[PDB]
């Protein structure tokens, strides 16, 4: 179907949209060709199978992370140092590229659109931090705060200037464009371990999560700077963490330990599947019912797990 | 002119990469030898059965590209120093694995992080993997002049960068290096990969890394300018630091992306390469002397040996020293003959020393030019030298000059001398003995007699080199003291050292001597500030001498007599380095010791901490009388 013959192994990152049709990012992390591809499947079921695909097109490097811009627009963390914007077509048959800028020093590993969809922010291992314009294909912000590689970048929801980080220098910066220092350190974690994953929870302007390399599990007020939440989710490196698009949110947390695990508001435990093999690399819930949530793994698997609410 | 690498932190397809890297002008690429986001599990269960090939064939490089063209890089999730005990052991196995395939490889180069601290477990897992194999490959450690804690925008709010002078806390990771590579026991096989940030330090932080075994040197794309036309280019700070390694003959190496449309690496190195040619081509004596830099020699001992031809040859392949000498004879003729006594009065003239004559050449070249009559005797002792004289004064000299094959200690004059010229001068100006020598010979020498050189005085300096604190190191020998090569001296064209006082004189001796009593026994006790932090690894040596006069001959580097490569620094080590803190003093003490066999020196540190007397009784080093 006007794409590549066969995908790669190591499944990197799975977004639903609105409408239900599957995103996945998967790139050559072993063998001779280091490189990646993006699919789209508006059957989420036949995902893995690269013949049963509605689109499909094959990027020149790795795909660290990706994220969706609007309904028919890919932004891409690729290994060449470079934030790519694929679009789909009319058809959303093929996957065109928007542009290919080449502006972080390092691999970016992490990029989230923010709420207003006419920026992005990207981090990349060179500790750098750019706000994007994805109309003007240009960098409005050159931001370096960290002292160690950036590790994932969180956009705030409903405030297009308000954003998450952190960093393998121990620390977390919330952002806001708007203040003239834009960065703000919190102090919770002045000796923990190093954090890893980043989610704002839907409903609250002030409450986010994170993941730390230990596989532990905070939630923060962060209005407040008050004493967090903890429990011990994994047992290593928490990957991501993403949260229901319930009502009352499930917060769904994914770590190198191969589980998944889904967790409540005071983060007990409901729900782990231990089906991958090997690493877990992005999650998503299904939109078109909210009981699904889909994972997939450098197995090269995509699992639909049945989330018993 | 100018060898110089591509850092790159991804790769598609080596051969593709490889090539496209070629053509741009690069002569090697740092790449990663594992995919940098290939994290791999060791030990728990259900990942460490990881199915598929581990990273990509070495068939698709030849044996050569790999031995030649590839530095390896260890993957950025190696954190052997984590505080999580399973990311150590994770990191720990994986370090040995990454490692263990670039000594698979025959890699000549592998780029491993220094950008904290704490890389104690990393020093050790690198170590154990230097002792496993014996092997020659280099290990190119990265370490920024800044710390990217140091460098980070001041946009956090809460968190402001310390805006104070910390003159040590400056220095930080230095201590990094330092504190790595003391823990791997100053091991050959680890070199620094010096990383250039966009705003430089301070010029003492700069100075820390004189005398490092700095092999490259990083320079990130960002810290490029774009000049009226639109192409890279350099400040004039970064473009003196950038000549300053030059003079290290550091490779050169780019890393991160080219921001230029205009693109092309080419440009990058195309400046690069180009400040070589700008850099000024040679320094005169650097030009001879190349290939002898930090190379470590016995001093040479004409007395107790025999000189070579070809010693002899290198010494005459320099004009301007004996022209001194023509002069100092030059001046000293008139001064002792009158005009009106000048076709009357003809002068004794002794070259003690003469060995194939380049003295008793210069000497009659004065005495032409200054209309004096005189007459020559060449002394000399070394057999296969004297071959050279009686063939040379039998085709040209003829019976103005005599040569005399014996010692001029022993040997009886017919007549008292004039002037008494003579070329005994070492490194360390009286380490070839020449006081001794010249003291007995001083007995036919007349009362109003001259001695060429009058004077000759030692000068020392402490300097700071873990570069050549190695090769020292490496000096060992069987069947003998193993820190018996920490006891001696060396001569040697210091290079990739750092001075850290002005040379202040040691030893000095007069000719003749006169004195009731002679003796060439010497105590000297010096003190040297220091105004930096540093560690001492030795102390180089130099001399200055005054032929006669105003003429003078020196290596003192601030009183080098210029465009003479005769003689090189001597070095004195020490067994074990001393860290020095900024404002203390070196004190220093050496002593020329003799018996009626041989003369010799010893010497101690009592500075910030004391160090072992060094050569004592001459155990490890003699110079034979
Ligand atoms: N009585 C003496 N002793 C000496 C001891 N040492 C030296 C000395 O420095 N070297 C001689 C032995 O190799 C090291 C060094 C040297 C090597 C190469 C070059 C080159 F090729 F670059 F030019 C120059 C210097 C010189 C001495 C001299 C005299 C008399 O005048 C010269
Ligand atoms: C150009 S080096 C000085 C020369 O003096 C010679 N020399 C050193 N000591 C004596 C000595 N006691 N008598 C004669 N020649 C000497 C050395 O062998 C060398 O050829």
């Amino acid at each position: 179907p006007n794409a590549p013959a066969c995908m790669e192994r190591q499944l990197e990152a799975a977004r639903y949209r609105s409408d239900g049709a599957l995103l996945l990012g998967a790139s050559s992390l072993s063998g001779r060709c280091w490189a990646g591809s993006l699919w789209l499947f508006k059957d989420p079921c036949a995902a893995p199978n690269e013949g049963f695909c509605s689109a499909g097109v094959q990027t020149e490097a790795g795909v660290a992370d990706l994220t969706w811009v609007g309904e028919r627009g890919i932004l891409v963390a690729s290994d060449s140092g470079a934030v790519e914007l694929w679009e789909l077509d009319e058809n959303e048959t093929l996957i065109v590229s928007k542009f290919c800028k080449y502006e972080h020093d390092d691999i970016v590993s992490t990029v989230s659109v923010l709420s207003s969809g006419t920026q992005a922010v990207s981090g990349s291992k060179d500790i750098c931090i750019k706000v994007w314009d994805l109309a003007q294909q240009v960098v409005l912000s050159s931001y370096r705060a960290h002292a160690a590689q950036v590790t994932c970048v969180a956009a705030s929801p409903h405030k297009d200037s308000v954003f998450l980080s952190c960093s393998e220098d121990n620390r977390i910066l919330l952002w806001d464009t708007r203040c003239p220092k834009p960065a703000s350190q919190i102090g919770c974690s002045a000796p923990g371990y190093l954090p890893t994953s980043l989610a704002w929870h839907p409903q609250q302007s002030e409450v986010f999560v994170f993941g730390d390399e230990n596989g532990t599990v905070s939630l923060v007020d962060t209005k407040s700077t008050s004493c967090v939440l903890s429990s011990a989710v994994h047992s290593q490196c928490v990957t991501g963490l993403v949260f229901s698009p319930h009502s009352v949110p499930f917060l769904a947390s994914l770590s190198e330990d191969c589980s998944l695990a889904v967790l409540d508001s005071s983060l007990s435990e409901l729900f782990r599947s231990q089906a991958h093999r090997d690493f877990v690399r992005d999650a998503t819930w299904s939109p078109l019912n909210h009981s699904l949530l889909t994972t997939v793994g450098w197995d090269h698997q995509v699992v639909h797990h049945v989330v018993p609410t | 002119r100018v060898s110089s690498g591509r850092d790159l932190n991804c790769v598609p397809e080596i051969a593709d990469t490889l090539g496209a890297v070629a053509k741009q002008g690069f002569d090697f690429l740092c790449m990663p030898v594992f995919h940098p986001r290939f994290k791999r599990e060791f030990i728990q269960e259900p990942a460490k059965n990881r199915p598929g090939p581990q990273t990509r064939s070495d068939l698709l490089l030849s044996g050569r590209d790999w031995n030649t063209l590839i530095v390896g890089k260890l993957s950025p999730w190696i954190r052997p120093d984590s505080k999580v005990e399973k990311i150590r052991r994770n990191s720990e196995a994986a370090m040995l694995q990454e490692l263990n395939f670039g000594a698979y490889l025959g890699l000549p180069a592998f780029l491993l992080p220094l950008n904290q601290e704490d890389n104690t477990n990393l020093a050790r897992v690198l170590t154990n993997h230097i002792h496993t194999g014996h092997h020659s490959s280099m290990f190119w450690m990265r370490v920024p002049l800044v710390a990217p804690e140091d460098l980070r925008d001041d946009i956090i709010e809460n968190a402001p960068t310390t805006h104070t002078e910390e003159y040590s806390g400056e220095e930080k990771t230095w201590m990094w290096w330092h504190n790595f590579r003391t823990l791997c026991d100053y091991s050959k096989r680890i070199a620094v990969a010096l990383e250039i940030g966009a705003d430089l330090p301070s010029n003492h932080v700069i100075d820390r890394w004189l005398g490092e075994p700095i092999k490259a040197a990083i320079l990130p794309t960002s810290i490029f300018l774009t000049n009226k036309k639109g192409f890279p280019v350099l400040s004039k700070m970064h473009q003196r630091l950038i000549f300053r390694l030059l003079k290290l003959e550091v490779q050169f190496i780019i890393t991160g992306t080219n921001h230029h449309s205009e693109k092309e690496f080419c440009s990058y190195l195309q400046y690069l390469e180009y400040l070589s040619q700008n850099r000024p081509p040679p320094n005169a004596y650097e030009l001879f002397a190349k290939g002898y830099e930090d190379y470590l020699q016995s001093p040479l001992q004409p007395l107790m040996d025999n000189l070579e031809s070809q010693t002899y040859e290198v010494f005459e392949k320099d004009p301007i020293k004996y022209s001194q000498y023509q002069q100092a004879i030059y001046k000293c003729l008139l001064d002792r003959v009158p005009e009106e006594e000048k076709d009357t009065n003809v002068q004794v003239l002794m070259v003690l020393g003469a060995g194939r004559g380049p003295l008793v050449n210069a000497s009659l070249r004065a005495a032409k030019q200054a209309d004096r009559r005189i007459k020559l005797y060449a002394v000399e002792k070394n057999p296969n030298a004297v071959v050279t004289l009686e063939n040379w004064q039998f085709e040209e000299w003829g019976s103005q000059v005599t040569v005399v094959s014996s010692d001029m200690r022993e040997w009886v004059a017919p007549e008292k001398a004039d002037i008494i010229v003579s070329e005994l001068l070492g490194s360390f100006a009286d380490n070839e003995l020449s006081p001794e020598c010249l003291d007995g010979a001083q007995h036919f020498l007349k009362d109003d007699g001259v001695s060429i050189p009058g004077e000759y005085t030692s000068f020392l300096a402490p300097i700071s080199s873990s570069k050549l604190y190695n090769e020292v190191r490496a000096c060992r020998e069987k069947d003998r003291d193993p820190e018996a090569q920490f006891e001696m001296p060396y001569v040697v064209r210091l290079h990739n050292f750092h001075q850290l006082s002005a040379p202040q004189p040691c030893f000095t001796f007069s000719h003749p001597n006169r004195d009731p009593m002679i003796d060439n026994n010497r105590y000297c006790t010096l003190e040297f500030p220091v105004e930096v932090n540093t560690v001492l690894h030795g102390f180089a040596g130099y001399f200055e001498t005054v032929l006669y006069q105003d003429i003078t001959l020196s290596i003192r580097p601030e009183t080098h007599s210029p465009g003479m490569f005769s003689w090189f620094p001597i070095l004195f080590p020490i067994k074990q380095p001393i860290t020095v803190r900024e404002g203390q003093t070196i004190c220093v003490r050496f002593w020329r010791c003799s018996n009626s066999k041989k003369v010799w020196y010893e010497w101690a540190v009592t500075a910030p901490v004391c160090s072992a007397i060094h050569n004592p009784t001459g155990r490890s080093y003699t110079i034979g009388l």
